[PDB]
DNA sequence: ACACACTCTCCAATTCTCTAA
DNA sequence: TTAGAGAATTGGAGAGTGTGTTTTTTTTTTTTTTT
């Protein structure tokens, strides 16, 4: 609200780039997760409401936690991500 | 808002003295007035667009 | 014959010739009407010069033009607090600090006037703000009242924007912040000036009233106040060509240059070298496609307390052209890089672009402000995407960090990495990273205390820890030229010694950012010799100094612990 | 309407004042002012009440009646401005040297005035234009005397002292920069060449704009009116606020505040932080316009200032008059100032005496020093105070927050890194970003206290770093970028771990410092808690006799009170004492055992850590400070022994 | 009054919905909504507003649509099925 | 060059010491235009007095230097139409409409009036034109418009006219009456023509064109325009003619001055063509009837330096070699006068004076 | 009540016309 | 041909009247209670 379109909305039917994704605050990693799940954004505040399309994929890039892999470890050990999101990547 | 717009009231230094104005101060503003705009960022139909 | 328009004159000149010496105390008094004078003077000069010399320019061409003079060099500066009503409309000098400039606006200086009837018009001269509006429309046989009205896209307008000085904590009262003052500048001048810019000018102290409200003539009693500017300094001969391809030929350069940009600091020598180094950078590369790589050297100083590191950033802060000094508990993620405020407002690493950026206290700022420094280390960029602005800016900035140990003095019975204690993600991103320590040595200690204590043999000392270093003024020439005119370039023998020096180090931990480091130091050792290639000496240099500054050739290959008994 | 009568003539008290300033002396006093104001000398005259009542009493010896001018200028003071400005334009004597009359604007303008007006016979102009000068009235001296002579609290100025001349005492909270205001406005005539004058006293105007001038008028010549600054009248003007002292104010309330304007060369003399007896004429501030017609009745109300009194004089404010000459010297003939300054600091606490040395040494601090390429080097001394509890350590560090003209107390518990440096607040409700300074920058060019420094958190500890050996603050937050100055020493003062001192650690478990903040202090002082029957027993009938007496008890020692003190102090402040080669050879050789000893003992239990080469400067700090305090030129190997013994004495505790 | 938007899925990519809105009288009160789907058939009609032509510095018309219309059980047969 | 709110102030003091304020930059170098806007400023200006209704748009009561716009077809398509038309029907028009209105002339409204002198005088000029072009075309073709009795017509015309004051006829017959002696000069630089030119300047009406330009002083800038050229033409022919003293010295007097001095100051709106005009004939007042009183008036000396100074007349157009040549001529001779006899200072102010014993040695 | 915008009204300054010396 | 007596047209001086005015985020530094 200013409404004016962020890089999700920039981005449909696009390439969306993310770097140092593990950095990103878990607040705003949901808000990722949401639109990606439905390719949709929702807007209802202050008595206007809104529903736009975000046909977009997703490259991401992130740091193993510590800074570098562990062959002991599962990827899921590695990664600083929640298993939600972490499930809707195609290809690691 | 300086000039007599029906039904509004008036609201670094600009200019003065004109009859419209009486005694208030009158400043401007830069802005481009175009004429056309270029972007520069079925298979058929693609086809015949090419050379 | 350069088809230019605006004359230097500095005020002194007005002094030594005796017909003038009363002018000058004139055009102190009486600026506005003696500086009109000298302009219709020169312009009157120019024509006679042409006309008399009976010479092929073009006398019209002259004739339209505007000349101007811009007197500078006046007197001594003002303090900006001691300004007082007394000299109001009187030519002032000030230093300072620019904070921000205000985007161009149009100043009208013709109105265009056209009747409503009978299609007559008239253009009309602007003063003192008025406009001089015709009372009948003055064709003969339409003189009719109210007639005439304004044409707002015909008129002719100049340029004017504001500029925002800050005073130099040079003055600043005891126990108080710094204030500032409003620069009104026109037509050449205007976009001269950037924020984090340091300056000196020259220019009237007017002053003028305020209304109470828009509707009416009713004027406040107090009177609001600035600086009208005429002239904006910054804080080449073929003798100094001369003078620098003679100092570039001495046999101990490298040792005089390094010596030279701190010489009251005592040994340190490496030191001073890395940081040499880091003044004049590398070669900056751009390719059609697979991108930019960047010219300039990150550093790291870490090591024991007392031993002179903050003392070194001093002298960085103040040869560097542009730059900025701050402290670890000083700095949020927002300050260090760029601000909302709906506008965009620059921080330090933006202020400090093409310059180097000095960063003491490093181990106190939290690993949520050093996660920044990682992307603009990397690729000299700042990427933002908030709401309502989504942007990418650039940032040739170079960082110069100070830290001590985890434990706060350096632990012998922990690897180094340990007591380092950053992140590799971050400490893989320096080019250079210095161990310092405070070995006891009577040898040592006796040099040491003989040089400090040198310093109290009098009251402002004339003592320098060496017979020969060079004047901060020149060597500042050699390091701004040498940025200037030299690109050195691969040659094939540095390319085999790159590759064999590379897998050296990464046989045996070296990661591939050793290499393009490696590559950096050695131009940079190129261009301070005025040479155009790199060559096998410059490599070894480079590795050598590596291998140096983090006392690899005293770690345990295997442990990774320092024996204390090699320092 | 309607009048009365009162019983106040003012053609009286102008004949009073008119032979006041001619006759009074104590030639006569105020004419020697004059004839400096009409040299061109002098801008301001101060009348001094003291002369007025000195006046009437020997008006009155001589046997004669006069009225009481003093009260009546005390009780409706605005008016008597006038007056006196009136009877000294009357009275002002002609020049004693020339001038350079050219130089003035006002002079040529008005001259070719009367040459016109000349011309056309073949007020002129408000007096106001031609006043060079400025007039301020001081008041009663206490120990003469009056209502002005006794100072009020913020809250005692009721509404009714509105008109009266008053006293004020109090902290400044906030300072404007200074910017003009017009009293006389000048305009130009196009068409008939002829100049006109505006006086302003509102707080708004409108400006002229047509040329009423009769001959003007008579031509009909509808000319246009123009403004001029080059023969304009401004004056320069600030604005304050001043508060109530936090120890005065009644519990439950808020504090409250007034409004400080100043004019002419009074200007920049307040700032933020003083404390201060001010001194002004306390008046309403009307309305005017449309809005007077419905603001009512209730009136906004300000101080004018007159004069201003500082409650401690500022080190940077002492020049040496014989005044002062004559105060020195008493101390200076009587000898062993050393050792009586120390005592003198604190009385009432038994004991102690080389901590007391080393906190005057502490107030007197080194030399500043800058080196042709641009290094400099701390003057300053940091002082530390490790001790058990109830040894009287936050009892001394309150006692020397007096003595120090400018300081400031804090404790670990109740500061914040921030507020202790300084703070980046969106403050305004404009959404603007503005810093304000913290503790440090209060205590700028003065000692810091902090007490309960073992109590601060281990992080916000860290915020004192670069102000303890640089002495500036550096901030790169939203929208500020900019250095502070921070030219401040500090003085702290803790419990070991555990509180009370354990035997079973070595010193260093107990100070449980790290190495980088603990080489920041040029003197850390142990003390410890280890009883005595004898010595309990001398100490318990010194604080006994205290609490009987009020006074320390004494039999040969006088202690010189703070104020003879803080004179010396102050002249001592001013020396620079140099060094020499025979005391650099003595020095340099002294540093080298301190190095081997700490390398041969870093395993023992008399361990404290290793010496770095700040310890080498200290020392150097440490001797010149006694160097001053002997009002020498010169550092002599006598003070560097001193200065050794200083830093030894403070470990001695750990040998019981 | 009633605020009308674009329904999602007529949107370009990478474009924001447009507004309008309509004015409904007497008959037509209360007979949508919020969130519901709507079709409108009406006058399309401007006017004169003092606020736009300051903020824009132009003579720029505001425009509203006022609705005439407004759009969006079993049988025997289904019951006996 | 600097911008208008860095203006300082200026002071000017004159003779007796008195001083005067003005503004701006560039008074502070430019006396001359410091003079100038001082005077500016000054609030008056005497209000003024102002000839034709009643009938279309015509060379009668606008400026004709504004064409109107042709294309290539229809430019030559209109040349063709009026071309045949003059080569084939302008005498036998003429003849027949001028033999009818001297039998009707008593019952004519003003419309014919003015249509008539109009078409009489558009047809003359363009064929005088053409064959001044070319010697395909000849003056033969217009040659009607000479003989008696529509010479007699025109004349008729003027008079009555000029008698009852309607002055819209009295100016188109003006236009018709000048171009008939254009005509008659053409067709003497080739018997009849000077039995025409002896009845065309009987004394009656050298009365009569004599009295025109007086009158025109007060009417529109055309009709003082068609008054120079008329006077042109009337008094060129009569120079060749060889009489001719009594005639001149009947033009030269202060009311036939102030017209063309009041046309003059026009000259903004005025062609290259008619000064040419007026310089001619101040030639004629001044060098060859050394009548040099009537020009020693001030609002001559005004307008020479408005017209002459960098503001007005172009650094290159053939008017400044006429204007410069007078100019020198003139103060040469005025400063020869006021040396010999201070008084007409104090002369330059007013018309002279018309008293018999002092103004014979006045005027000369 | 205090600057402004706008309307109304009366009076004399001005130019035009007629008459007689 | 001058000039002076009478009539008509226009300007703006100045007097009068009515009027308007006070007065849900989103981003970023800092203190505080809550798990
Ligand atoms: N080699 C040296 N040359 C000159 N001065 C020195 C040297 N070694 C130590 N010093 C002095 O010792 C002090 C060192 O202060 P500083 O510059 O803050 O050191 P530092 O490395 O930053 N120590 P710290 O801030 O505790 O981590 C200064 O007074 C220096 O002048
Ligand atoms: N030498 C002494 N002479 C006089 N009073 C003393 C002395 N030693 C201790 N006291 C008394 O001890 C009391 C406590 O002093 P105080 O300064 O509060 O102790 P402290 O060192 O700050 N202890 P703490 O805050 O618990 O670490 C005071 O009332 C002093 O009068
Ligand atoms: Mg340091
Ligand atoms: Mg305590
Ligand atoms: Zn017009
Ligand atoms: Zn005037």
């Amino acid at each position: 609200v200013v409404i004016e379109a962020g890089a999700l909305m920039l981005a449909d039917n696009g390439i969306c780039c993310i770097d140092e994704f593990d950095k990103m605050d878990i607040s705003d990693q949901v808000a990722i997760h949401e639109a990606m799940e439905q390719q949709t954004i929702s807007i209802a505040k202050a008595g206007i409401h809104a529903t736009l399309n975000a046909r977009t994929s997703i490259l991401a890039a992130a740091n193993p936690v510590g800074g570098r892999y562990n062959r002991k470890l599962s990827l899921r050990g590695n990664l600083n991500m929640t298993a939600p999101i972490m499930s809707r990547f195609d290809l690691f | 808002t300086q000039l007599g717009l029906p039904g509004v009231k008036p609201s670094n230094s600009g200019v003065t003295g004109l009859r419209s104005l009486g005694v208030r101060d009158l400043t401007y503003k830069i802005s481009f007035l175009a004429c056309h705009v270029i972007s520069i960022g079925d298979q058929e139909v693609f086809l015949n667009s090419l050379s | 014959e350069l088809g230019t328009s605006n004359l230097n004159l500095d005020a002194r000149n007005l002094l030594a010739y005796k017909q003038t010496e009363d002018l000058y105390h004139q055009l102190l008094n009486y600026p506005q009407e003696v500086i009109s004078i000298m302009d219709q003077t020169i312009k009157d000069c120019m024509v006679s010069l042409i006309v008399d010399n009976n010479l092929d320019y073009d006398l019209d061409e002259i004739e339209t033009k505007f000349y101007k003079v811009r007197p500078y060099n006046v007197g001594s500066c003002k303090g900006m607090r001691e300004l007082n009503p007394n000299d109001i409309d009187k030519l002032i000098n000030l230093k300072g600090l620019v904070l921000r400039s205000t985007p161009v606006i149009p100043d009208m200086k013709v109105a265009f006037f056209k009747c409503n009837v009978c299609d007559h018009t008239m253009a009309v001269e602007i003063d003192r703000g008025v406009i001089q509006e015709p009372a009948r429309c003055e064709r003969i046989d339409c003189n009719e009242p109210n007639s005439m009205s304004l044409i707002h896209n015909r008129c002719s307008f100049a340029d004017k924007q504001v500029i925002k000085l800050q005073e130099t904590p040079d003055f600043v009262p005891d126990g108080q912040t710094p204030h500032s003052i409003s620069l009104c500048v026109y037509d050449e001048l205007v976009d001269s000036c950037r924020a984090g810019d340091r300056i000196e000018v020259t220019g009237t102290f007017r002053s003028i009233p305020i209304r109470a409200n828009s509707r009416q003539r009713v004027l406040k009693s107090l009177y609001k106040t600035y600086v009208d500017v005429v002239h904006v300094k910054k804080v080449i001969t073929d003798q100094d060509l001369a003078k620098i391809r003679e100092v570039a030929a001495r046999e101990d350069l490298y040792s005089l240059l390094a010596r030279s940009i701190a010489p009251s600091i005592y040994e340190l020598e490496d030191v001073k070298k890395g940081i040499l180094l880091q003044l004049f950078g590398g070669t900056n590369k751009t390719f059609t496609k697979g991108g930019r790589y960047r010219g300039d050297i990150n550093i790291l100083l870490c090591g024991d307390p007392s031993t002179s590191k903050s003392q070194i950033l001093q002298y960085v802060h103040k040869i560097t052209p542009r730059g900025v000094y701050t402290s670890g508990k000083g700095s949020s993620a927002v300050g260090l890089t760029a601000y909302i405020t709906l506008v965009l407002e620059s921080g330090a690493l933006v202020l400090s672009d093409g310059g180097v950026c000095c960063i003491d206290e490093f181990d106190k700022m939290s690993d949520s402000t050093r996660s920044v420094l990682h992307e603009v280390m990397e690729q000299q960029t700042i990427s933002i995407a908030k709401a309502g602005i989504i942007t990418t800016l650039n940032a040739r900035s170079s960082i110069l960090a100070s830290a001590n140990p985890i434990g706060s003095r350096y632990n012998p019975n922990l690897p180094v990495t340990e007591n380092i204690d950053l992140p590799p993600p971050l400490l893989s991103r320096f080019d250079l990273v210095y161990l310092v320590l405070d070995k006891v040595d009577e040898k040592n200690d006796r040099e040491l205390a003989k040089h400090l204590t040198n310093l109290y043999l009098e009251d402002k000392p004339e003592h320098i820890s060496q017979d020969d270093v060079l004047p901060v003024e020149f060597l500042t020439m050699y390091i701004s030229y040498a940025k200037e005119h030299i690109h050195p370039i691969i040659t094939e023998a540095a390319k085999t010694e790159l590759v064999r020096a590379y897998v050296g180090m990464r046989k045996m931990t070296a990661t591939t950012r050793q290499l393009e480091s490696m590559i950096r130091l050695a131009e940079a050792h190129a261009k301070m010799k005025l040479k155009n290639v790199v060559e096998l000496e410059d490599v070894q240099e480079a590795v050598r100094l590596i291998r140096s500054a983090i006392k690899d050739y005293a770690t345990d290959p295997k442990t990774g612990k320092i024996d204390m008994n090699l320092v | 309407l309607p009048s009365i009568q009162l019983p106040v003539d003012y053609n009286n008290l102008f004949n009073e004042i008119t032979d006041f300033l001619v006759t009074f002396k104590q030639g006569p006093k105020y004419m020697a002012m004059l004839q400096k104001v009409a040299n061109r000398e002098l801008n301001s005259v101060i009348i001094d009440l003291d002369d007025i009542l000195q006046y009437q009493n020997e008006k009155f010896l001589q046997g004669t009646q006069a009225d009481d001018l003093v009260s009546a200028i005390q009780q409706n003071a605005n008016h008597f401005t006038e007056l006196f400005c009136r009877a000294i334009d009357n009275n002002m004597p002609l020049p004693t040297k020339e001038i350079d009359y050219k130089d003035d604007v006002l002079d040529v303008i008005l001259n070719q005035r009367r040459l016109r007006n000349e011309r056309m016979l073949s007020e002129l102009f408000p007096p106001n234009l031609t006043r060079r000068y400025f007039l301020y009235f001081k008041p009663l001296s206490q120990n003469c005397a009056a209502i002005s002579s006794k100072p009020l609290s913020v809250r005692q100025i009721k509404g009714d002292f509105l008109g009266q001349l008053i006293t004020v005492r109090g902290i400044i909270t906030r300072v404007s920069d200074v910017k003009p205001a017009v009293e006389v406005i000048a305009y130009t005539c196009d068409q008939c060449g002829y100049e006109v004058f505006q006086e302003v006293n509102s707080r708004t105007f409108t400006p002229l704009s047509e040329c009423t001038s009769e001959e003007c008028s008579q031509n009909q010549t509808k000319g246009q009116l123009f403004m001029s600054t080059r023969a304009s009248k401004f004056s320069a003007f600030q604005e304050c606020k001043i508060q109530e002292l936090s120890q005065q104010v009644p519990v439950g309330h808020i504090p409250r505040s007034l409004n400080i304007h100043v004019n002419g060369t009074l200007v920049r003399s307040l700032s933020p932080g003083d404390i201060v007896d001010v001194t002004g004429i306390f008046l309403p501030a009307p309305y005017t316009g449309f809005k007077a017609l419905k603001a009512g009745l209730l009136t906004e109300t300000y101080l004018e200032a007159q004069f201003v009194r500082q409650h401690k004089k500022k080190f940077a404010s002492f020049s040496l008059t014989s005044d002062v000459e004559e105060r020195v010297m008493e101390l200076i003939t009587s000898g062993d100032v050393y050792n009586r300054l120390a005592k003198s600091i604190a009385p009432e606490i038994y004991g102690n005496l080389d901590v007391k040395k080393a906190l005057l040494l502490l107030l007197v601090g080194g030399v500043d020093k800058r080196v042709g390429d641009g290094m400099k080097i701390r003057g300053d001394i940091n002082v530390c105070l490790m001790g058990d509890p109830g040894v009287a350590k936050s009892q001394l560090l309150k006692a020397i927050c007096k003595i120090s003209p400018r300081g400031v107390y804090t404790t670990g518990k109740g500061s914040s890194g921030v507020g202790l440096t300084a703070a980046v607040m969106k403050d305004p409700v404009t959404d603007e970003m503005i810093l304000e300074g913290g503790a440090l920058v209060l205590a700028d060019n003065g000692i810091c206290c902090i007490d309960e420094f073992d109590k601060m958190d281990e992080s916000d500890r860290t915020a004192i770093h670069e102000v303890m050996e640089q002495q500036t603050i550096s901030i790169s937050k939203a929208g500020i970028n900019t250095t502070l100055n921070a030219r401040t020493s500090i003085l702290a003062a803790a419990n070991p771990l555990y509180g009370r001192y354990n035997p079973r650690l070595s010193p260093l478990d107990n100070i449980n410092l790290p190495a980088a903040l603990l080489s920041r202090f040029d003197i850390l002082f142990l003390m410890l808690d280890i009883p005595s029957r004898d010595d309990d027993e001398k100490l318990a009938e010194h604080v006994t006799y205290v609490h009987m007496h009020n006074k320390q008890p004494d039999l040969d020692f006088t202690p010189v009170e703070p104020s003879k003190m803080r004179e010396y102090i102050a002249y001592a402040k001013t020396k620079r004492p140099v060094m020499s080669e025979a005391v650099n050879d003595y020095v340099v050789q002294a540093y080298i055992r301190l190095r081997q000893d700490s390398k041969r003992e870093m395993d023992s239990k008399f361990s404290f850590g290793q010496a770095t080469p700040r310890t080498l400067l200290g020392i150097i700090r440490l001797s010149q400070a006694l160097a001053k305090l002997r009002l020498a030129d010169m550092v002599d190997i006598d003070d560097v022994e001193e200065a050794l013994r200083l830093v030894r004495v403070s470990k001695e505790s750990l040998y019981q | 009054r009633v605020t009308l938007q674009e329904a999602p899925g007529t949107v370009p990519p990478g474009r924001l919905p447009r507004h309008r809105e309509v004015i409904l009288l007497a008959d037509l009160v209360d007979v949508s909504k919020p969130g519901e789907e709507v079709e409108v058939t009406g006058i399309y009609k401007n006017n004169y507003d003092g606020n736009l032509n300051a903020k824009n510095g132009f003579p720029v018309f505001a425009t509203i649509i006022e609705a005439n219309s407004i759009k969006r059980s079993w049988t025997e047969e289904e019951e006996r099925e | 060059a600097r911008h208008s709110r860095f203006g300082g102030l200026l002071s000017i003091q004159t003779p007796d010491k008195t001083r005067l304020t003005v503004s701006g930059s560039q008074a502070l170098v430019d006396e001359k235009i410091a003079l100038q806007k001082l005077d500016d400023s000054k609030k008056w200006n005497k209000r003024i007095i102002k000839a034709a209704e009643g009938l279309p748009n015509s060379l009668l009561n606008s400026q004709t230097g504004k064409a109107i716009f042709f294309t290539e077809s229809n430019g030559k398509h209109f040349k063709e139409f009026i071309n045949n038309f003059i080569d084939s029907g302008f005498n036998i028009l003429l003849h027949s409409v001028t033999n009818y209105f001297t039998t009707e002339q008593d019952r004519m409204v003003t419309l014919e009036q003015v249509e008539y002198l109009l078409f009489f005088a558009w047809f003359v000029k363009y064929q005088l034109l053409r064959s001044k072009i070319d010697n395909s075309a000849d003056i033969k073709q217009v040659s009607e418009a000479l003989k008696e009795v529509t010479f007699i017509l025109v004349s008729s015309l003027l008079r009555s006219a000029y008698d009852l004051k309607n002055w819209t006829v009295t100016h188109a017959g003006m236009i018709a009456f000048n171009e008939l002696l254009n005509l008659v000069s053409r067709t003497k630089a080739a018997t009849d023509i000077e039995f025409i030119v002896s009845r065309l300047f009987s004394d009656e009406r050298i009365q009569l064109l004599s009295n025109l330009p007086k009158i025109g002083s007060k009417y529109s800038l055309q009709f003082m325009k068609s008054c120079i050229e008329l006077t042109h033409s009337v008094l060129k022919v009569l120079e060749q003619y060889s009489n001719f003293q009594k005639v001149q010295a009947n033009y030269m007097t202060e009311p036939v001055i102030e017209t063309y001095i009041n046309f003059l100051e026009r000259f903004r709106e005025l062609e290259d063509d008619s000064i040419k005009k007026v310089f001619s004939f101040f030639h004629r007042v001044f060098v060859q009837a050394k009548e040099q009183a009537l020009l020693f008036r001030f609002d001559l000396i005004i307008l020479l330096r408005e017209m002459l100074s960098p503001d007005g007349l172009d650094r290159m157009s053939r008017s400044r070699k006429y204007v410069s040549q007078f100019s020198d001529y003139f103060l040469a001779r005025l400063k020869k006068r006021l040396k010999k006899s201070p008084a007409w200072f104090v002369g330059l102010l007013f018309p002279p004076l018309h008293n018999s014993e002092v103004g014979f040695y006045q005027r000369y």
